[PDB]
RNA sequence: AGGACGACAUUAGACGAAUCAUCUGGAAAGAUGAAUCAAAGAAGGUAAUAAUCCUGUAGUCGAAAAUGUUGUCUCUCUUGA
RNA sequence: ACCGAUAGUGAACCAGUACCGUGAGGGAAAGGUGAAAAGCACCCCGGAAGGGGAGUGAAAUAGAACCUGAAACCGUGUGCUUACAAGUAGUCAGAGCCCGUUAAUGGGUGAUGGCGUGCCUUUUGUAGAAUGAACCGGCGAGUUACGAUUUGAUGCAAGGUUAAGCAGUAAAUGUGGAGCCGUAGCGAAAGCGAGUCUGAAUAGGGCGUUUAGUAUUUGGUCGUAGACCCGAAACCAGGUGAU
RNA sequence: GAGGGUAGCGGAGAAAUUCCAAUCGAACCUGGAGAUAGCUGGUUCUCUCCGAAAUAGCUUUAGGGCUAGCCUCAAGUGAUGA
RNA sequence: GACAAUGGUAGGAGAGCGUUCUAAGGGCGUUGAAGCAUGAUCGUAAGGACAUGUGGAGCGCUUAGAAGUGAGAAUGCCGGUG
RNA sequence: GACUCGGUGAAAUCAUAGUACCUGUGAAGAUGCAGGUUACCCGCGACAGGACGGAAAGACCCCGUGGAGCUUUACUGUAGCC
């Protein structure tokens, strides 16, 4: 890189298509023919003449939702929990420790809502916690 | 402008890639077809996700 | 300032080290991080 | 709830570094020779393309006056728990 | 990494001016001698216009209608050609005559022979008697912003990444971890969780687990915008008009 | 003939859709405004590789559109194709 | 070195030419730039040089960037001349 | 008035033109294609068969989920009146 010998990374960057500049180019109708390849061009947005983006409806929603840490809690050293917001977890509406993997440590699982299998494995090692 | 989400897709919910969908003829005229009636079950799109693609898509 | 007033000498340019552009650095052909500075750019990885 | 003593800024400006020769030319700022200044190699001009020819530029200085803004004294108004 | 006189203001010129309308209102065209006016003393033809000498100048084959001065179009000169011939005008073959180049199995013209119904558009199909264009010139149409998606590229990677703001010369650049996507899914939901939903079922079945993401970005495409460009008849609002 | 009055969702009409500044089934000007135009026309360099369709379904749809079908580019499967 | 493939409209995909601006490098220019004209020149194409005349002051080249980037047709707009 | 001379000097049109006829052919009525037939070059005064002559993006007709004016026991309104 010597500023008069700049060379952009291989396979990045490719010349934009320019429609409507000639015929040999392969684009002078530009594209379409006769139809609504007119300028306004509205297809409609997503439709035919028979609306199938609608059949019936099913819905509701209340407040809830937690944040999952799997029994791959076997990363950290010993004792403690919730602190690991400084190690490996980010946004938490509330922090639940699920099962999955297989525990390899003895440590306090101070958290809100413990998944059952995970509780059996964490307790099979040593520590447990709640709230 | 961020595209507006279609709100008439309060009618599907994202699976993993594919959208789970409502069905058929629930409510009205139940006086007809009986094995038909046990068609409480899901859907997707296939041919149609091509059409509806980016509208129910801030539904991630 | 002063060292910086080696300014109007055509080819020369002279910034800090918390300065240090990607360009100025390689329009450059030769550099001379002084010593303190060399140690700081070394410190600010 | 209106007015007396000076700082700075606005409205003219001043200072401001260092190049000569030959070739070609209608004319050189170009070319080739030797030089020089630089807190000034921004820019524009001069018979072609000028850091040192000119207007300037870095920098420094500057206000009788008239607003302008503020530092602090005066001036008022004040019994707070 | 805005225009450079058909551009850029409507207006680089004494532009809201000539001009048009009763009025509200509409609205142009038109920049460039030269370094310096040194802007052609004098003689000549001519009433003058204009010109040829002689001069200024580097240049007037820069002379004022002035830099450069393309094309249509108009002329003078002519080397080859043409008055028994039926022509989309060329192409292929070819004698004769004239010439001599970016020197190469050269250039101009062309008796005669073969073949041969322009282009665009639009069409099932156009020599078409379907559309368009008198000619030459200039000017004239897929853009940008923001979101989405996808591919390529690059950095990290169970993680990736900052926004506003503060700092800095309208900076590549340090700060800022609010935020966002991802490491878990399933159900309308309560909720449960490598599983969950339906289900009386520890059946069957649906979605799901067997880890790769995420930020920036070239290209493709979509959305929101006038969203390739030119064109209505018309609607509405506020004025101006009974000369 | 002179001076006046009535003005556009209005005026005036011995009535004809008649006149309102040289085309009045609703004047003129400016704006909204780049109204909208599934219609028509136009859309500017080159070569290389592949290469359609004018069909079905639904459509206030029928010279428009959508999904399929046919084209291409790219991954992937791998003898399933003729 | 053999051996295959290479008509093509809508349309997909690929490689490129030329224009203006910018960055960096490297050059040309009053002993004549650009432009204009003329030529029997070069490359598969878009397109590139060269020599001469005109002109009288600016311009190429490499590599990368970015575009008001390419006209023959719109009863297109403006000018000129038939 | 036309026509001859002197003076002055437009226009609509126009893809380029060296622009014959018959019988065919053909997008089904051909200066331009085939096969024949005819025809030396260039004007002037005249005629109106053809150039589907010029002029006006057909007014009839159909189409567009165009416009506008009008009607009514079409729909929904509303100024006003009881
Ligand atoms: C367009 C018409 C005319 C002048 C005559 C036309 O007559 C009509 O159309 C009669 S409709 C009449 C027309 C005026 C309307 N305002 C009222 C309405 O009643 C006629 C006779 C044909 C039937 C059609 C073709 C024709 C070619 C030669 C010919 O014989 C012509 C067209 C091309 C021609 O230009
Ligand atoms: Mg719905
Ligand atoms: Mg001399
Ligand atoms: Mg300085
Ligand atoms: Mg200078
Ligand atoms: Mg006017
Ligand atoms: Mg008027
Ligand atoms: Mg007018
Ligand atoms: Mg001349
Ligand atoms: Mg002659
Ligand atoms: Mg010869
Ligand atoms: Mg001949
Ligand atoms: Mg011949
Ligand atoms: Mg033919
Ligand atoms: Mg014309
Ligand atoms: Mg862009
Ligand atoms: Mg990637
Ligand atoms: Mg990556
Ligand atoms: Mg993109
Ligand atoms: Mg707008
Ligand atoms: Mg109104
Ligand atoms: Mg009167
Ligand atoms: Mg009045
Ligand atoms: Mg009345
Ligand atoms: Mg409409
Ligand atoms: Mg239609
Ligand atoms: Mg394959
Ligand atoms: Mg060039
Ligand atoms: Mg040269
Ligand atoms: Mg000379
Ligand atoms: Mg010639
Ligand atoms: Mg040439
Ligand atoms: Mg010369
Ligand atoms: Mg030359
Ligand atoms: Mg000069
Ligand atoms: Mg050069
Ligand atoms: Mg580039
Ligand atoms: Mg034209
Ligand atoms: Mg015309
Ligand atoms: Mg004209
Ligand atoms: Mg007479
Ligand atoms: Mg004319
Ligand atoms: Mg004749
Ligand atoms: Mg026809
Ligand atoms: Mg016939
Ligand atoms: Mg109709
Ligand atoms: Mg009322
Ligand atoms: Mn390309
Ligand atoms: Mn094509
Ligand atoms: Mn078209
Ligand atoms: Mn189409
Ligand atoms: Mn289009
Ligand atoms: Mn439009
Ligand atoms: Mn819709
Ligand atoms: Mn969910
Ligand atoms: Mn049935
Ligand atoms: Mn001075
Ligand atoms: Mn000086
Ligand atoms: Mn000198
Ligand atoms: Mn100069
Ligand atoms: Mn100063
Ligand atoms: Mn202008
Ligand atoms: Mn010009
Ligand atoms: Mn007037
Ligand atoms: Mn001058
Ligand atoms: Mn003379
Ligand atoms: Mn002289
Ligand atoms: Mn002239
Ligand atoms: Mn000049
Ligand atoms: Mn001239
Ligand atoms: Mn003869
Ligand atoms: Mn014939
Ligand atoms: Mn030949
Ligand atoms: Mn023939
Ligand atoms: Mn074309
Ligand atoms: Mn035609
Ligand atoms: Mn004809
Ligand atoms: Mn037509
Ligand atoms: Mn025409
Ligand atoms: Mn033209
Ligand atoms: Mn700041
Ligand atoms: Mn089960
Ligand atoms: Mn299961
Ligand atoms: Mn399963
Ligand atoms: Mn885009
Ligand atoms: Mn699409
Ligand atoms: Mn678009
Ligand atoms: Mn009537
Ligand atoms: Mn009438
Ligand atoms: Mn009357
Ligand atoms: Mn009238
Ligand atoms: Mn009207
Ligand atoms: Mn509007
Ligand atoms: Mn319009
Ligand atoms: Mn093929
Ligand atoms: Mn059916
Ligand atoms: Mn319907
Ligand atoms: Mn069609
Ligand atoms: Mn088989
Ligand atoms: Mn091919
Ligand atoms: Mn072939
Ligand atoms: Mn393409
Ligand atoms: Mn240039
Ligand atoms: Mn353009
Ligand atoms: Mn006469
Ligand atoms: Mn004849
Ligand atoms: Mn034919
Ligand atoms: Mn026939
Ligand atoms: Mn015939
Ligand atoms: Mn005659
Ligand atoms: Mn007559
Ligand atoms: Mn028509």
């Amino acid at each position: 890189m010597k500023l008069h010998e700049l060379k952009p990374a291989e396979g990045s960057r490719k010349e934009r298509n320019r429609v409507g500049r000639g015929v040999a180019t392969g684009n002078g109708k530009t594209s379409g023919r006769g139809h609504k390849g007119q300028k306004a061009r509205s297809g409609g947005g997503v439709r035919p003449g028979f609306e199938g983006g609608q059949l019936p409806l099913f819905r509701r929603l209340p407040k809830r939702g937690f944040t999952n840490i799997n029994r791959k809690e076997y990363a950290i050293v010993n004792l403690d929990q919730l602190n690991k917001f400084e190690d490996g977890t980010e946004v938490t509406p509330a922090l639940l420790v699920e099962s999955g993997v297989v525990k390899n440590e003895k440590s306090g699982i101070k958290i809100l809502g413990n998944g059952s299998l995970d509780k059996k494995l964490t307790v099979k090692a040593h520590k447990f916690s709640a709230s | 402008p961020k595209m507006k989400t279609h709100r008439g897709a309060a009618k599907r919910v994202k699976r993993t890639a594919s959208g789970q969908l409502k069905r058929s003829r629930a409510f009205t005229s139940h006086l007809f077809a009986n094995k038909s009636t046990k068609q409480k079950r899901q859907l997707r799109k296939a041919r149609l996700v091509s059409k509806s693609d980016m509208k129910r898509v801030k539904q991630l | 300032e002063n060292e910086d007033v080696n300014v109007e000498l055509s080819a020369r340019n002279i910034p800090g080290v918390q300065v240090t552009t990607a360009q100025g650095l390689n329009v450059l052909d030769i550099t001379n991080a002084d010593s303190l500075v060399i140690t700081e750019a070394a410190a600010k990885k």
